[PDB]
């Protein structure tokens, strides 16, 4: 509700594109490639990932496992879809507590 | 946010998915009914929805009844995602409308 940076935060992709890794060891690095554009995304090598290589991935899709930074998300696909994801992160909580509110509220 | 209108007279929706998506988990299975019901219960679809060789108007309230219709529907593999009038997509300024919120519950 405070539309924090979380700590442990995933990568998000600003473009669509296919996925491409390349890893020379002591480095790792993600490249979400497209015709107009070649991005490349180096993460922590400690961290996990959610793509394989040559997945297709559109705006705003998580790249690693953490949180996702609702502003990075706003600018990557919008606000609706910021909407949609702190409805179902916040539902998610109260979900795993038991407590059945409508989505609505 | 209060009730100010009737119907603001928009076109707009969202789409509640009835299935989710885990990593490592391949396919997609059957959100759990209750959380499909508080995505679900009282809203008002935006658009018509065939299956199961019956059809829910457009801008009907969803009674739980056909809350569990369209999860029926979604098992048989009729139905994935469910056109709902939200207050994400209300254009009631400083409010929303009876529509595009649900029941009183
Ligand atoms: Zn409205």
């Amino acid at each position: 509700f405070e539309a924090r940076r979380p700590k442990a935060k995933a990568v998000i992709s600003e473009i669509d594109g296919v996925v491409r890794i390349e890893e020379g060891e002591d480095r790792l690095s993600v490249f979400v490639e497209s015709e107009g554009f070649s991005k490349e995304y180096k993460l922590p090598k400690d961290a996990r990932l959610l793509v394989k290589d040559g997945d297709y991935v559109e705006a705003g899709q998580p790249l690693t496992r953490g949180a996702i930074d609702p502003h990075q998300l706003l600018e990557a696909k919008g606000p609706e879809a910021v909407e949609r994801y702190l409805v179902d992160e916040i539902q998610k909580v109260y979900r795993a507590q038991g407590v059945k509110l409508h989505d609505k509220h | 946010i209060v009730v100010r209108e009737a119907d603001c007279g928009t076109t707009n929706y969202i789409s509640v998915p009835l299935f989710q998506m885990d990593e490592v988990t391949r396919t997609l299975r059957l959100r759990k009914r209750s959380d499909i019901e508080s995505g679900l219960y009282g809203r008002v679809l935006a658009r018509e929805v065939e299956a199961l060789g019956r059809r829910l108007e457009e801008g009907r309230y969803l009674s739980l009844e056909d809350v569990h219709f369209l999860i029926k529907a979604a098992e048989a593999g009729e139905v994935r995602e469910v056109p709902v009038r939200s207050p994400l997509t209300c254009q009631t300024r400083y409010g929303v409308c009876q529509k595009c919120y649900g029941y009183d519950l």
